[PDB]
């Protein structure tokens, strides 16, 4: 369950990185 | 937009992606948006690539059980453009490396109806112009 904790965490920083290079 | 609009455009993005060629007769809108989500979602993956040593493989093999706590986990604190692209190439990841490519069994309804859900459940589609 924690390594599925780690998944969303690692997909919430690309989310909120790549909204900055597309987000310019 | 119309909530069949948005079932309409997941069941023929996890199609497409599936190599599932039991095709459609969908519109010229959908498709280009599907193609838009496609385009995004490497995209996201390259960055996801140029950070990270690993890809999703370990956290998916309870799927079945855990997805929605998944996107649940994903869109806790905030909703944004870049986390509903993680939430489709996700899906993609598990149409493309997990299950089987050229079929649409009953894991892809699966995983169908629980991204249309969330998709819907979640207003996502305020956040996506794109």
């Amino acid at each position: 369950g924690g390594t599925m904790e780690n998944l969303s965490r690692r997909l919430k920083v690309t989310g909120d990185l790549f909204d900055i290079m597309s987000g310019q | 937009k119309s909530g069949t609009y948005w079932a309409t455009l997941i069941t023929a993005f996890l199609k497409t992606v599936s190599k599932v060629e039991e095709l459609d007769c969908v519109d010229s809108a959908v498709l280009v948006d599907v193609s838009k989500i496609i385009t995004l979602t490497q995209e996201f993956r390259r960055h996801y690539d140029s950070v990270y040593r690993a890809d999703y493989g370990p956290a998916l093999k309870n799927w079945k059980r855990d997805l929605s706590k998944l996107f649940t986990s994903l869109f806790v604190d905030v909703i944004n453009s870049g986390r509903i692209v993680g939430f489709f190439d996700v899906g993609r990841y598990v149409c493309e490396e997990v299950l089987c490519p050229g079929s649409w069994t009953e894991d892809h309804e699966l995983l169908n109806d629980c991204m249309t859900h969330f998709f819907i459940e979640n207003n996502l589609m305020n956040h996506f112009p794109l």
